């Protein structure tokens, strides 16, 4: 296939978790959820993120309850079996911008915006594809490529022409611990905290490798000593022969 | 394959003097690779033994052969498991890789050759 | 007498774990069969636990999987473990039946093992179909449909045949439900073969690198085999531990993490990596009918193994031509596999044809020549 | 203000110069033939795709690490 | 000597004492996967407000 | 074509003897050194061609077919590819 | 060194019991050990790290 049609391939950034004993930086993490919020949410569901999943990663118990308590949940039906609606509890999923695909298609000329909470592995790339995505809107499409309607040229997306817009501009979001929000500031973050929200075990997985690469090394070792150990009787074996 | 066939088969090789000509020494060349004198086998040892025919012509080795047999066997298994050469008076000279065997086998499927036949026959 | 032989059930064991006598230079290669079976248990564990978090229904199915990564305990664990250990059953079966063709484990009087071995090839081939399904992802749901619309070739009946497969005239809801139940119960048929395939060996006993009969020199299995193949089972642990732990979607689809949609087709679709050289050989034939047949027949074909192999000589140690020849076999299948995955589109469409003859003729022509000549080589040589 | 935005421009400038006047040349080139008329009516356009992702390629190479350090 | 067979113990009882640390982590990590997944333990302690509930 | 032991099915052995001594009066790891390097460099030398032969063509191969896709599918190989489909 | 032989090792109940008691040991001590060299070179990036300002 012709370049265009693959997507030119992202750059590999250096990310903080990039390295076997390497954690995300939560600090990112949190700056990079108050990005999604006011930001992508406009659009982009993370309907695999529960209130409780922010919690000790990027917001503690009471901050992330003040977050659920702000919106309204469907509840069980009233006793007239009327419907009701409930404040969010940390049990709830984080809700949607649009009720359904429809919904959503109509509010962006037809293309449906997908939901974020796999796109990190969903994408080959990763971080370094949301990074480069983001980032990566030319001022002017290079000469030459015609763009459908509605579409956005970038070159990180196959065939270039995308139904998002840029979104990510100098100071669109303010960040709670001064932070300059630079447009490629609120992409790391961003990157950082979907790849977080694709992978929400990456911490813990990575230390207990590093426990299981210690003693799977150690068994290695001393199942290398035990065979040549047991073996060496056969391997020292000698002969003599005298044909009868 | 049969022994028989092969035997055949080289036999009409060195009767016609242009191919023993390119073949003797492509061969010898291909059995210094093969490298089955460096583990002290001859190369007799190699053939496949798992075969009714090839069982009975183990068992009509003179005990002397057999033994020695044996001892090459033990021995190229020792060196494998080792994973070393043999060196010395273990190497197998061309001199000592005698067909031993071959002579057995021979005589043990002519006969299975000629009940095959004979088993087809057809008074006239 | 010894209980382990008095006690039938005792004894039973003792022959095939304990008192079995093995040849004594059994080289490294020898232990994937171990290793085939550490896979196997952990399959079976992974997979049982899995199947206490997943749910078959199309609705379901996708969010089961998502749910047993965030949100049951050590999930992501269990499901990355069965997930690339299915990768590694195939690298070491693919060792496995390497070793078993290039020292001539097919040859008398191993056809048998070898042949029932055959079957549990494609077993597995079968199981990790299914299983690959059971997720739903794009990826799960295109390939189903690719894969089972070449039965569509058969004549005559191929298309009720894929409706009756499908339960549905799509991929959907019954077939997902279908392959769930079957994907549990393949291993279980697939462990009874490997059983088999055992049993039949235990006449002849193992073959050994030297090709000989190692009647002249045994070792109980146990304690050195037991201790050799601790070292693999620490070593495959090892390389397991880098890709679960470390690198858990190197060997994936990114296009997996994606919900099946029936109406958005993807890119490029591909099977899993192990399955890429069937892919390629199916690729190579023009008409639809014939493609199903030549990749049933780059399976099949190792049924003749101990026909056309006329060497009076067991395996490749001592063979230099035929070492050479299993060589290029073996890159031409990896080189299969790389034209698996890449797209219908000028060189590689020529490549893959001229690859999968040379597949082909490595069974039906140069396997059968080679032998031959080596073994005229070998009598004139050693004269 | 965007640290990328002076590093790009940097690495344009420098060692990625001689893919900066590939993608300048072409789009010199497409702009003058699509200002030609009859464009429209022609077999074959063409485009800066590929000049531009050897630029773009290049950039990234010489930038990746730099941007990251300051961020 | 009893130095040379201990020493020989020494690293069969290390490779059984790693085993058997290994497969009590391997045992106790992945039984885990059967006691209250997260989002049972959240559909779990039911905090009710008193405000809302008048006398009587 | 295999017994068991006492009757492995072996041909009649006679006058090879077979000396062997403990595991713990020998070194497991004596001359490893030697055989690290030595032994190791004289078993890889001798099977290298066999690795080396087909893995550089394949190689080489791969490497042809993949430089002419990529080719073929530029701006510059547009009338190659055109033929070519 | 014979002592310790006799004591720890002769008997393989003996033995046994030594092993797992210095696995109970070892999971403990392994454990408390990583997580401290775990939190050293993923200083400042994890929550305990940062939840102070909240
Ligand atoms: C996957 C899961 C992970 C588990 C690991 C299991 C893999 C172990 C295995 O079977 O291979 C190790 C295996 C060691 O086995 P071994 O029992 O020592 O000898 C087996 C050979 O038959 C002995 O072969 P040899 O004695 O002729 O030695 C050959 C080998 C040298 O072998 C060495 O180990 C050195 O060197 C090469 O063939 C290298 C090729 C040259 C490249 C340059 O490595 C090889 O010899 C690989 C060669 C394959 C080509
Ligand atoms: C890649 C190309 C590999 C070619 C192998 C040629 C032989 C060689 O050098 O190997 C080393 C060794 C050579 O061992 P050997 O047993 O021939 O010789 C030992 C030493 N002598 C000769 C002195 C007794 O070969 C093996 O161990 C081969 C095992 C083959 C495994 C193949 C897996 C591929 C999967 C494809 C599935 C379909
Ligand atoms: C995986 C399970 C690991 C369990 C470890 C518990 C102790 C057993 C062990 O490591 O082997 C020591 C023991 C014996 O090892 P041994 O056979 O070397 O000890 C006998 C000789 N003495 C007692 C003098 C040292 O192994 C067993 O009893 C079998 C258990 C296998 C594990
Ligand atoms: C992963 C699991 C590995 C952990 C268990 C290994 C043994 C732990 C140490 C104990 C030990 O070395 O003692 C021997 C026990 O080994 C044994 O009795 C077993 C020996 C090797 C363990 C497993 C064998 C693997 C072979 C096939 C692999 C199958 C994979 C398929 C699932 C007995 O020593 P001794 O009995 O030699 O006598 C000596 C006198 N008592
Ligand atoms: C089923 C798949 C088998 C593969 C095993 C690899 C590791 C799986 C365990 C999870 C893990 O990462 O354990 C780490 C330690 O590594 C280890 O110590 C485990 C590596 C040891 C590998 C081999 C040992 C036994 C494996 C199978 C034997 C089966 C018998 C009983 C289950 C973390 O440690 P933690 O803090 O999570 O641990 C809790 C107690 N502190
Ligand atoms: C107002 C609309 C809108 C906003 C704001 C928005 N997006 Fe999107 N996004 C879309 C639409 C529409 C698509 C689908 C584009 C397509 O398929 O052509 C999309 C696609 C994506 C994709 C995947 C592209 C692919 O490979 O399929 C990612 C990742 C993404 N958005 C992330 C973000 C992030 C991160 C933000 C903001 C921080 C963001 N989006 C803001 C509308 C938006
Ligand atoms: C689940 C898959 C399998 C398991 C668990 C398994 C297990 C084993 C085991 C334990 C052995 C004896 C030890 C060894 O040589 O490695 C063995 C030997 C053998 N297996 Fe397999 N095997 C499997 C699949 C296959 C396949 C797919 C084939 C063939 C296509 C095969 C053919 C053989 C043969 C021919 C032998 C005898 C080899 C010899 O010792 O010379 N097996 N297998
Ligand atoms: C040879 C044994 C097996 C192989 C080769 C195998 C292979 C696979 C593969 C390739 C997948 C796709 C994994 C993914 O990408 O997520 C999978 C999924 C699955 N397998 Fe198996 N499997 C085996 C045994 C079992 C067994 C015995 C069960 C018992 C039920 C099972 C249950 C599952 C379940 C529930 C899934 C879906 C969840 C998931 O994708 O992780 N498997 N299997
Ligand atoms: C590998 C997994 C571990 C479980 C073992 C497999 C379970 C199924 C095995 C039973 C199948 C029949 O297996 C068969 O059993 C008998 C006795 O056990 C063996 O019989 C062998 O051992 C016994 C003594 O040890 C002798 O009486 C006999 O002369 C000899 O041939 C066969 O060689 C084996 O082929
Ligand atoms: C053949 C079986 C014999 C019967 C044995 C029964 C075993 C069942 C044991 C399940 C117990 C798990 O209970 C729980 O284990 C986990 C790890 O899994 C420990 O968890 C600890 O380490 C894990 C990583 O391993 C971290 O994710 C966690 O933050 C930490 O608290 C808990 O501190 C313990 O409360």
């Amino acid at each position: 296939m012709t370049a265009a049609e693959h997507g030119l391939h992202p750059a590999e950034y250096p990310w903080p978790q990039n390295g076997m004993l390497s954690t995300f930086d939560h600090a990112s993490l949190r700056r990079g959820y108050q990005v999604y919020k006011e930001v992508c949410a406009a659009c982009h569901s993370l309907d695999r993120i529960a209130w409780r999943n922010l919690v000790g990663v990027t917001h503690t118990t009471d901050e992330a309850k003040a977050f659920a308590e702000e919106l309204e949940y469907d509840d069980e039906p009233d006793d007239e079996g009327n419907p009701r609606k409930r404040p969010g509890k940390l049990a709830d999923y984080i809700p949607g911008p649009y009720p359904n695909e429809q919904a959503a298609r109509a509010a962006n000329q037809g293309a449906l915006p997908p939901d974020l909470s796999l796109i990190a592995k969903a994408r080959h790339g990763g971080a370094d594809y949301i990074f480069a995505l983001l980032t990566g809107y030319p001022d002017e499409p290079p000469a030459g490529v015609v763009l459908a309607p509605g579409m956005n040229y970038n070159p990180y997306f196959p065939g270039g022409g995308i139904g998002m817009a840029r979104t990510l501009f100098d100071g669109v979001v303010e960040y709670e611990d001064g932070t300059p929000a630079t447009t490629s500031q609120m992409a790391k973050d961003v990157a950082a905290f979907l790849t977080w929200a694709a992978e929400p075990e990456h911490d813990e997985r990575k230390k207990l490798g590093l426990k299981a690469i210690i003693v799977i090394s150690a068994m290695l070792g001393l199942s290398v000593y035990i065979k040549k150990f047991k073996w060496s009787p056969i391997k020292n074996r000698k002969f003599i022969y005298n044909p009868p | 394959a049969s022994i028989t066939s092969v035997v055949k088969t080289s036999e009409l090789i060195l009767k016609s003097p242009l191919l023993s000509k390119i073949v003797v020494p492509l061969a010898k060349t291909y059995v210094k690779f093969s490298g089955y004198r460096q583990l002290g086998f001859k190369m007799n040892d190699l053939i496949i033994e798992e075969t009714p025919n090839m069982q009975l012509a183990l068992r009509r080795l003179p005990p002397t052969e057999s033994y020695d047999r044996v001892y090459r066997l033990i021995r190229a298994t020792q060196f494998s498991l080792s994973h070393k050469l043999a060196t010395g008076n273990d190497i197998t000279k061309p001199e000592e890789d005698d067909h031993y065997l071959i002579p057995y086998i021979l005589d043990v499927e002519a006969e299975a050759f000629e009940k095959d036949a004979l088993d087809n026959l057809e008074v006239v | 007498m010894a209980l382990r032989k008095k006690n039938s059930l005792l004894n039973m064991a003792n022959s095939y774990v304990l008192d079995s006598p093995q040849p004594s230079n059994l080289n490294y290669f020898w232990n994937f069969g171990s290793l085939l079976a550490l896979c196997l248990v952990i399959q079976l564990a992974t997979g049982i636990t899995l199947a206490m978090h997943y749910t078959s229904h199309a609705s379901l199915a996708f969010d089961s999987v998502e749910h047993i990564m965030r949100d049951v305990n050590f999930g992501w664990f269990i499901r990355y473990a069965h997930a690339n250990t299915a990768s590694f059953f195939f690298i070491c079966i693919y060792a496995h039946m390497g070793r078993n063709i290039y020292y001539g484990s097919y040859k008398t009087p191993r056809v048998l093992p070898w042949s029932i071995g055959v079957i549990i090839f494609l077993l597995l081939i079968i199981t990790a179909f299914m299983g690959y399904v059971l997720v739903f992802g794009q990826m799960s749901l295109w390939g189903a449909t690719v894969i089972c619309n070449l039965v569509s070739a058969i004549p005559w009946l191929g298309e009720d045949i894929v409706h009756f497969l499908w339960g549905g005239f799509s991929v959907g809801n019954p077939t997902l439900q279908r392959f769930f139940a079957l994907h549990y119960l393949m291993p279980f048929v697939l462990a009874v073969f490997a059983l088999l395939h055992l049993i039949a060996l235990h006449t002849a006993g193992s073959s050994n690198p030297l090709g000989i009969t190692s009647n002249v020199d045994k070792l109980s299995m146990h304690p050195y085999y037991s201790f050799k193949d601790l070292i693999t089972v620490f070593a495959f642990l090892l390389m397991f531990t880098l890709f679960v732990f470390f690198s858990p979607d190197k060997l994936g689809h990114p296009d997996n993490y994606i919900p099946a949609n029936p109406m958005v087709t993807p890119a490029s679709i591909v099977p899993e990596w192990y399955l890429l050289p069937f892919y390629a050989i199916l690729r190579a034939i023009p008409d639809k009918l014939g493609g199903v047949i030549a990749m049933v027949a780059a399976i099949l074909i190792l049924l003749i193994l101990p026909i056309v192999d006329r060497s009076i000589i067991r395996g490749n140690a001592f063979k230099p031509i035929s070492k050479l020849l299993f060589g290029f076999f073996i890159c031409n299948f990896l080189l299969l596999g790389v034209l698996g995955q890449v797209h219908i589109e000028p060189p590689f469409i020529v490549l893959g044809q001229i690859c999968t003859i040379f597949y082909f003729s490595y069974f039906l022509i140069l396997l059968p020549m080679v032998s031959t000549i080596e073994n005229i080589f070998f009598y004139i040589g050693s004269l | 203000p965007d640290p990328a935005i002076a590093l790009h421009e940097a690495a344009a400038e420098g060692p990625c110069h001689d893919f900066k006047h590939h993608f300048d040349e072409c789009v010199e080139r497409v702009t003058k033939a699509q200002e030609a008329e009859d464009y429209d009516h022609a077999e074959y356009k063409e485009d800066c795709v590929e000049e531009f992702f050897h630029l773009q390629h290049c950039i990234n190479d010489n930038t990746a690490d730099k941007l990251f350090r300051v961020l | 000597t009893d130095a040379n067979r201990l020493f020989s113990y020494f690293m069969i009882g290390s490779f059984g004492m790693l085993s058997a640390a290994g497969a009590k982590a391997t045992v106790q990590d992945f039984l885990s996967n059967m006691s209250a997944s997260a989002d049972v333990l959240a559909m779990a302690k039911v905090e009710v407000k008193l405000g809302a509930i008048p006398l009587g | 074509y295999m017994g068991w032991w006492g009757h492995m099915g072996s041909p009649p052995q006679k006058g090879i003897a077979g000396y062997t001594i403990s595991p713990f009066a020998a070194r497991p790891f004596a001359g490893v050194v030697h055989a690290a390097i030595f032994n190791t460099f004289r078993r890889t030398k001798n099977q290298a061609l066999f690795v080396i032969l087909p893995v550089s063509f394949f190689y080489y191969v791969w490497t042809q077919a993949s430089e002419k896709n990529e080719w073929l599918y530029t701006k510059a190989g547009r009338h190659e590819l055109a033929k070519a489909l | 060194a014979t002592t310790f032989y006799n004591v720890f090792v002769k008997r393989n109940s003996a033995f046994v019991a030594t092993i797992l008691a210095s696995a109970f040991v070892f999971d403990m001590t392994f454990e408390t050990a990583i997580d401290n060299f775990w939190d050293r070179i993923n200083a400042g990036k994890q929550w305990k790290d940062i939840r102070h300002k909240y």
